[PDB]
């Protein structure tokens, strides 16, 4: 189920709550926002305020903010005011551009990873009524590429082009308490480093947790995902990929992950916790020269309904500017070898 | 057009123009011109002491001593007569012609004072054309500086007459394609066996010229041509010197035309390439 | 630019809005009495330059009478053209002039966006009568210059702008 | 104008870069206003910029004329010019490849191609003999600026140095003076190395 | 300057001016045309230029400049190869060139020039000038003040440029054109004689209006004042002209009349023979100096230059100065009228080199010891490459 | 050939692999956008170079980064002719690398043309398709190549045999 | 004009910072001609993390010894009896091979040829993004 919103990359995409509207950066200092209107895509919004191109859009279901990142270094939240969007700027207090950002389930703050080799993790002050923010710093060498948020809202994964996916803790007292322990440790205080992966290749171009967020799983350069399993002393797993590097990763259950990269199609990769091993059981998007919907690098890959739990639909955003909607079970029954989970 | 003209045509349509208006009885328009020709050679076109009904041709080479030293002279006496006069300074022959004296027909005089730069050069090889004829071995060979850095030697023997030019090439490429060009000038003969002899040394000069100051340098080239009985009679004589002192320039102007020919290539390349290239946008 | 007439007076009367200029002819007429140059005389003198512009700016309304005799004169030479002697052709003018040709605020007459219309019945009866006054005076001066004293010889100096329409304008189309 | 620029900025003593369209100034400001004695100018900002890159163009093969299409030029500086960091690498990308040319239509149609110029319009603000001006340019210039004053208040101000005017918008801009600004530290104040502990931002 | 003149060859778009340096007239005035045969061997040598390529039997009439630019890269080489080796007879190592380009020719395609000069030719100095430069340079031959400031009014047979000129370089954009050259000028006398005159060949009917117009046509104060004349007086205006039917070779013979002035006149009057444009050409040129910067407007009003076989018509200089003075004077006025500005110095100049303007100061410039200096060498070209010759310096001042 | 197909495929598979690039934003200047392979100034952004080689003369380099690749290729040059034919071809292209936007300027030294293919360039076009430009364009040089050294030996012939069928 | 001469970026906290086979098991199985056992005797111990480029360059040498004294028909047999990590190593000492042509390419890439089949182009994308390699 392929769209094209046009001829040129989608940065990033993000979805309202319903799964009505859906944002996204077409190459631009600009965010347009499409509706659905029958089977047709409308534009009914466009978010002009960024100076350099936005690199990471949210969208926080229940408040309904969209929050966005760009080159230019800066980041806004952006309010619904009766038939507009109204930007509030957030310093992030960086010299570089802003790469990433993400929602916390929660809410109250979210995350953005930038070329300032340092994480910065946002929540408001109804005080002096503002944005803040605090940096996680060490031991982050590089550009930080992508995060992806633990159900705790407190966990925070990252993967970046010092070729590592680390977990920190973005604990902000000020707006939530005392984390209750993980298995990923009891000790959760700010920008403690919880995990991190050991191998030296590969930019970690995406990282993602499972739904109760014991799993951590990412994408590197070097065409080989890995999960990590908290339930097993955080032993890594690992499958060298016999094709391009992925870009974007999620679950889709508590053992299957969805990937799309550079191959320019989503595949699958199930995780055995006994064995303590990842299999590809993928290539979902079986049928310019390209037997593939998208007709470039596949760069996002969000959940559009069911969670990571039992996720029932997935959408791709990619360089080629198309949006593509996949149905799971549709999947399960056009091939008869599939096997969720 | 392949071979070089020989004729030199700014002078024979200055003078048709003049002689023209002259028979149409119309009054005298002044001129005054400054033209060159291929190898350092400067004409000039003017009316002396500024008497409009009088125009002369005058030539000037800088080797001019070297042909005088074989009967050039003479010989440019004996071809323009009483339309040769003293040389204008700054020049070593000069034709005048009277526009109010002028010949029936004046295509023979036209077509002759164009071949100025031509027969300046032509005593030097009827000189031993005429050796060879003679028997007359063992003379002193001609060497003829046409260019600053270029020398042409003309010699005699039993039967046969060689003549050697010293090319020089400036573009270090240019050599490379000599080369070719050279290569085929000594197979030449595997079409046409009677045609001059062609040598060529990619740059030591013939052995013959090892005592002497010749020159030797990655970028100069020996051209040797062996002209036989055939080419050297009376009855050769004048055609084979209209090509003979027309080689050096003929070499070079084709090493230039093949640039332009492979240019004319590469712009359809490179021109493809850019299709190709774009044909792998989106559209 | 192009020439317009110096005949407008401060005193010179309307028909419609064209300006009711004398002129010497015997054709009967609401035409005034005059100078020996009439606005007849203006039109003939400047027809072969003006004929070529194709944009004219009515400063007088007595441009609009120049203009009238102006592309009439084309009319003429569409006529003599196909003589063969000043007789003949004095002739087939005396009737052309006479022929209705179409008035301001009629169709077929080009220009009614720069010609007032007859505000009634006495106008268009005065306007029409001058009009034809006028055309038939200009057909027969034009008769004398068309010929050469040559008869039989329409000067093809003057049949040859019977293609040229002065303002892309014709009293015929 | 630095006064309450650096002022009302939150801040209320660090030092004011400011160059416009035709001036700019170094306006350092101690605990409340600022000390004229050491606030220094430079004879090189906005229009000069705009004025090089004409001459630049010019080179190029576009004969623009100073005075009928400077406010062209002026739009092209604004829109396509930068300051280059490290001017050795960049002259280096100029030269060997194609990746700084930018397409820009003019007024008429006609469309242009500027590359290189992009980065050395901008870098008269550093070397002022470009343009046949006597200095040492706008990083240098602030560097002896801080130096020249009280050894117990400089720390303050490299840690407070604030951009001001159209003629620092220029991307890189930051970056720059930093590199040079380390670059005079590293030299005229020490010559080992131990410039972890020199800190100083410009935001 | 060494003992050999250098080379200047001016490329227009109909003809194309070769010579050497400091002659006065170029030596070859030839049809910017190649005809070619339409590759292996030598065929691409095939070839012949200029005239001797206008009726070539099995061979086909090319065209590698329009509208003054370089249209056919492959054909403009290979023309130069015979305007070198054929015509000048100049061994290219051994002169320097001076070519020349229509304003608003791009950078690139001086590389392209230069890529041609040097890598094929060898040439050891180029010049590309810009052919407006070049006329305002001609004109000193008229002034006693040299100065490269003017307004050039180049028209040839396509289009007319009214290109304004400040301290040598072109002010790009401020340049205008004109829809009337001397083609409009042509089908405009041909339709004169077509509603007239007989005798005139169909498959001549251009052959003899482009004739007509260069031996006779002129530019005159007042239309009906020259038609009174003409049909006054039309022993002493109506002249003869006699053209051989090329079929039966029978010598037709026809009358030339109104057309000799009714032709140049469209030039003020564009109305007369294009529908869509009507400015007169003296509005037009009021119309670009006034939008060039105003320190110069006036150096500009009291330089008006011209250049092309459009501006050779008789008169034509003195009938665009009275017009232009008429708008110029008359705006002034409404303003003393309204509030006195000082008058003023509206000039065009008209010499005697003009049938070749371009290729006059060409010949000029290109013979003294500065052309040497602004040159572009073929080391600095070899070690520098084809961009140096993006930007010619002015020089001649 | 015998091996010819086997060194384009390689190369090819390289290309394939080496262009799968992302636009990156500078970590070193505020605001700046550059190619890593060519600024090479974060070494954690610069992928190991590589060459592929089909005998001591005709190799490959591919330089690859998180952004783009910069490829430079060694051209099959056996005589002097081919070799001057070869360098004024790579320079006539060069000189109009405006054109070429995939083109480098100048070659990396050691060989005789060289790619710089961005980011920019991979979202603009079908990267599969740039990959098979890079192998159409090394067969088509060798090609033309060929093709300029036979016309210099055709017109030589004629050239030479024109001016000795006269004498 | 001479403060700038120094690369400040050298010394910025910020900067980006990251024994061999047995040649007698392996000359043993070449010398033998089992040669299937000689590949699986190179592709052992890499100089990973060797510090030295002479050693890791002795290791290569011993590779490549190996893949040239293989027989065309006689590559894909051996590369498939290699796991994926095997193949990985082994293209990534193809590519070190490309280094050093000799007599070595002509088979060289025949052997890349083969790896290519059995790790695909992932194997190649592996030796690009490696840190630590031969
Ligand atoms: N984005 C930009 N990048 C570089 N220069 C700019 C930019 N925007 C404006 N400028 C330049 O900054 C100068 C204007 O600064 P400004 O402070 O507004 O002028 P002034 O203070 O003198 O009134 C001009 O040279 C303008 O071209
Ligand atoms: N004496 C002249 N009077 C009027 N027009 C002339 C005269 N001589 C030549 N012409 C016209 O000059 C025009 C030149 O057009 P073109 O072929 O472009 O030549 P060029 O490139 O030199 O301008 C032609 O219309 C030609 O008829
Ligand atoms: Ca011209």
């Amino acid at each position: 189920a392929y769209h094209s919103f046009l001829v040129e990359p989608i940065s990033c995409h993000a979805w309202n709550k319903d799964r009505t509207q859906i944002a996204i950066c077409p190459n631009n200092h600009e965010v347009h926002i499409y509706e659905k209107s029958g089977n047709k895509w409308v534009q009914v919004h466009e978010l002009k305020e960024h100076n350099g191109q936005v690199t990471g859009v949210d969208w926080a279901p229940d408040s309904n903010r969209i929050v966005t990142c760009g080159t230019d270094r800066n980041a806004y939240v952006w309010t619904l005011k009766g038939r507009t969007w109204k930007p509030t700027l957030v310093i992030l207090r960086i010299n570089r551009a802003a790469r990433c950002v993400r929602w916390a389930p929660n809410e109250k703050k979210f995350a953005v990873g930038s070329g300032s080799r340092v994480i910065s993790i946002c929540y408001f002050e109804q005080e002096n009524d503002w944005w803040v923010c605090k940096h996680i710093k060490k031991p982050i060498r590089s550009t930080v590429l992508s995060l992806d948020w633990h159900p705790n809202s407190v966990l925070l994964a990252a993967g970046s082009c010092d070729f590592k996916c680390r977990i920190f803790s973005a604990y902000i007292k000020e707006v939530e308490e005392r984390p209750a322990p993980t298995p990923w440790g009891s000790k959760m205080p700010f920008g403690e480093l919880m995990f991190e992966s050991s191998s030296s290749c590969g930019w970690v171009h995406g990282v993602c947790f499972s739904a109760n967020g014991s799993r951590v799983a990412w994408v590197s350069h070097d065409s080989t995902v890995c999960l990590a399993d908290a339930d097993k002393k955080m032993a890594v797993a690992t499958l060298a990929s016999e094709t391009l590097p992925l870009l974007a990763v999620t679950f889709i259950t508590e053992s299957s992950l969805v990937a799309a990269g550079h191959d320019c199609f989503p595949v699958l990769f199930t995780y055995d916790s006994a064995a303590g091993k990842l299999s590809f059981g993928g290539r979902l998007d079986v049928p310019a020269g390209l037997d593939s919907l998208h007709k470039n690098s596949v760069s996002q890959i969000s959940v559009l309904s069911g969670g990571k739990a039992k996720c029932s639909q997935f959408c791709t955003t990619g360089m080629d500017g198309g949006m593509s909607i996949w149905d799971v079970r549709s999947l399960e029954s056009a091939l008869k070898d599939l096997k969720i989970v | 057009m392949i071979l070089l003209e020989v004729n030199n045509r700014i002078i024979e349509e200055t003078l048709a123009l003049k002689f023209e208006n002259a028979a149409a009885g119309n009054k005298p328009e002044a001129v005054e011109v400054t033209f060159a020709d291929f190898d350092g050679v400067l004409y000039h076109i003017s009316n002396p002491n500024g008497d409009k009904t009088k125009v002369m041709v005058s030539i000037s080479l800088k080797f001019y001593k070297e042909l005088q030293a074989h009967g050039a002279d003479e010989l440019l006496k004996r071809v323009y007569g009483s339309y040769l006069v003293n040389p204008e300074s700054g020049y070593n022959v000069s034709l005048l012609y009277d526009l109010e004296n002028l010949p029936a027909s004046k295509d023979s005089i036209v077509h002759q004072a164009g071949m100025l730069k031509r027969n300046c050069f032509a005593s030097v090889f009827e000189k031993y054309f005429q050796f060879q004829e003679e028997g007359k071995e063992g003379e002193n060979r001609a060497v003829i500086h046409y260019r600053d850095d270029e020398t042409m030697y003309v010699e005699s023997k039993k039967d046969r007459v060689t003549v050697v030019f010293s090319t020089v090439f400036k573009d270090d490429d240019d050599v490379v394609i000599g080369k070719v060009f050279m290569q085929e000038f000594k197979e030449g003969r595997r079409a046409s066996h009677t045609a001059p002899q062609v040598l060529f040394s990619h740059r030591e000069p013939p052995l013959e010229l090892k005592d002497t100051d010749a020159a030797v340098g990655d970028n100069i080239g020996y051209i040797t041509f062996v002209l036989f009985p055939r080419h050297t009679n009376a009855s050769a004589r004048d055609n084979t010197i209209n090509l003979i002192h027309t080689f050096r320039d003929y070499l070079h102007y084709h090493i230039k035309c093949s640039k332009a020919y492979i240019h004319t290539r590469m712009r359809a390349k490179t021109s493809d390439f850019l299709k190709v290239l774009n044909r792998a946008r989106p559209d | 630019p192009a020439y317009h007439s110096s005949l407008m007076d401060p005193d010179t009367k309307l028909i419609g809005n064209m300006a009711l200029l004398p002129i010497r002819s015997q054709f009967k007429g609401p035409a005034p009495r005059e100078k020996d140059t009439d606005i007849v005389d203006e039109a003939i003198y400047y027809f072969k330059a003006n004929v070529f512009f194709k944009n004219y700016e009515i400063k007088n309304e007595a441009d609009r009478t120049l203009i009238y005799i102006t592309l009439y004169i084309s009319e003429c030479l569409k006529k003599l053209q196909k003589c063969n002697s000043k007789s003949q052709g004095e002739k087939e003018m005396y009737t052309l002039g006479i022929t209705n040709f179409p008035i301001p605020g009629e169709p077929g007459f080009p220009l009614n966006a720069i010609y007032a219309k007859p505000a009634n019945k006495q106008e268009d009866e005065v306007m029409r009568a001058y009009l034809q006054q006028l055309r038939q005076e200009t057909g027969l001066r034009l008769c004398e210059k068309v010929f050469d004293p040559q008869n039989d010889k329409p000067s093809k100096w003057w049949t040859c702008f019977v293609k040229r329409q002065f303002m892309n304008k014709s009293l015929s189309g | 104008q630095a006064v309450l620029t650096l002022y009302a900025q939150g801040l209320l003593t660090g030092v004011v870069v400011d160059s416009g369209d035709g001036v700019t100034h170094i306006c350092p400001v101690y605990e409340g206003f600022s000390l004229p004695h050491l606030t220094r100018r430079l004879d090189i900002a906005g229009r000069d910029i705009t004025r090089y890159l004409i001459k630049l163009l010019l080179l190029r093969g576009y004969a623009f004329n100073h005075s009928a299409d400077f406010e062209t030029v002026r739009m092209i500086k604004e829109k396509l010019c930068y300051v280059g960091y490290n001017i050795e690498q960049e002259q280096k990308l100029a030269l060997e490849t194609t990746v700084l040319v930018e397409s820009y239509t003019l007024p008429d149609g006609r469309i242009i191609k500027v590359g290189g110029e992009r980065f050395e319009a901008p870098e008269a603000l550093f070397q002022p003999h470009l343009i046949n001006v006597e200095g040492v340019g706008v990083a240098e210039l602030l560097f002896n600026t801080i130096q020249a004053a009280d050894i117990d208040t400089r720390s303050e101000f490299y840690k407070h140095i604030v951009l001001s005017g159209g003629s620092t918008m220029y991307p890189g801009l930051p970056s720059r003076l930093e590199r040079e600004l380390k670059q005079l530290y590293l030299e005229r104040v020490l010559k080992g190395d131990v410039e972890k502990l020199s800190k100083f931002k410009i935001r | 300057a060494g003992r050999l003149p250098a080379c200047v060859v001016d490329c227009g778009t109909g003809y194309t001016k070769l010579g050497y340096a400091g002659n006065t007239e170029p030596q070859f005035i030839i049809p910017s045309c190649i005809a070619i045969k339409e590759m292996k061997g030598v065929d691409d040598l095939d070839f012949f230029i200029g005239d001797e390529a206008i009726e070539k039997p099995t061979y086909a009439t090319k065209w590698p400049i329009r509208h003054g630019i370089v249209e056919d890269w492959d054909l403009m080489e290979r023309f130069m190869e015979q305007v070198i080796f054929k015509y000048l007879r100049a061994e290219p190592e051994d002169h320097y060139f001076l070519l020349t380009e229509p304003p608003l020719n791009t950078p690139e395609n001086r590389e392209y020039t230069a890529e041609i000069m040097f890598e094929s030719f060898n040439v050891p100095g180029l010049y590309i000038a810009v052919q407006a430069v070049l006329a305002l340079a001609a004109s000193w031959t008229s002034v006693g003040e040299r100065t490269l400031t003017g307004t050039v009014i180049d028209s040839g047979d396509g289009v007319t440029h009214v290109i304004p000129v400040a301290e040598g370089y072109v002010i790009g954009s401020c340049i205008k054109h004109i829809p009337i050259a001397g083609r409009d000028i042509t089908y405009f006398i041909q339709q004169l004689l077509r509603d007239r005159e007989v005798g005139i060949p169909p498959e001549q009917s251009l052959e003899t209006a482009k004739a007509v117009k260069e031996r006779y046509s002129y530019v005159c104060p007042d239309l009906v004042k020259e038609f009174n004349k003409y049909d006054t007086d039309g022993s002493k205006w109506i002249k003869q002209y006699t053209g051989i039917n090329a079929i039966s070779k029978k010598e037709f013979s026809i009358d030339v009349g109104y057309e000799r002035f009714l032709g140049p006149e469209i030039f003020f009057h564009p109305e007369f023979a294009n529908p869509d444009f009507t400015q007169p050409i003296s509005e037009v040129v009021d119309e670009v100096i006034q939008n060039c910067p105003i320190d110069v407007r006036r150096p500009l009003y009291k330089n008006i230059v011209l250049s092309g076989g459009s501006t050779m018509f008789r008169d034509f200089g003195r009938r665009l100065q009275r017009d232009l003075k008429r708008t110029v004077d008359a705006r002034l006025k409404l303003s003393e009228e309204l509030s006195k500005p000082k008058p003023i110095d509206v000039q065009v100049i008209t010499h005697h080199m003009q049938r070749y303007a371009v290729w006059f100061g060409g010949s000029m410039l290109a013979s003294t010891p500065e052309f040497y200096q602004v040159c572009h060498t073929k080391k600095d070209y070899e070690e520098i490459g084809p961009s140096i010759c993006r930007h010619n310096p002015v020089f001649g001042v | 050939t015998a091996t010819l197909r086997p060194y384009l495929s390689a190369v090819r598979a390289t290309l394939q692999a080496a262009l799968c690039l992302e636009n990156f934003s500078s970590q070193v200047v505020e605001r700046h956008n550059k190619p890593e392979v060519e600024v090479r100034s974060s070494k954690e952004l610069l992928l190991q170079p590589v060459t592929i080689s089909r005998n001591e003369k005709e190799k490959v380099l591919i330089e690859g980064s998180i952004n783009s690749v910069r490829v430079s290729i060694a051209v099959k040059q056996a005589d002097e002719i081919e070799k001057i034919l070869c360098h004024k071809f790579m320079r006539f292209m060069m000189m109009r690398a405006e054109n070429f936007f995939i083109l480098r300027r100048k070659p990396v030294e050691g060989y005789d043309i060289s790619f710089l293919i961005t980011n920019f360039h991979t979202e603009q076009m079908y990267k599969h398709k740039l990959v098979d430009f890079v192998i159409h364009f090394m067969e088509e040089i060798d090609k033309e190549i060929s093709e300029m050294k036979l016309s210099v030996n055709a017109r030589a012939r004629i050239v030479a045999e024109e001016f000795l069928k006269n004498f | 004009a001479r403060f700038r001469k120094v690369d400040v970026d050298e010394y910025d906290e910020n900067k980006f910072v990251d024994a061999g086979p047995d040649e007698g098991e392996v000359d043993s199985c070449l010398r033998q001609g089992n040669m299937t056992a000689a590949l699986q005797a190179a592709l052992k111990n890499p100089p990973i993390n060797t510090k030295s480029q002479a050693v890791k360059d002795r290791a290569g040498s011993i590779v490549l010894k190996v893949l040239i004294s293989f027989k065309a028909n006689d590559i894909e047999k051996a590369v498939q009896s290699l796991d994926k990590n095997g193949v990985d190593l082994l293209m990534k000492y193809i590519y070190k091979g490309f280094e050093s042509p000799s007599d070595s390419s002509a088979v060289l890439l025949q052997w890349h040829e083969k790896a290519l089949a059995a790790g695909g182009v992932g194997s190649i994308v592996r030796v690009l993004t490696a840190r630590k390699t031969v």
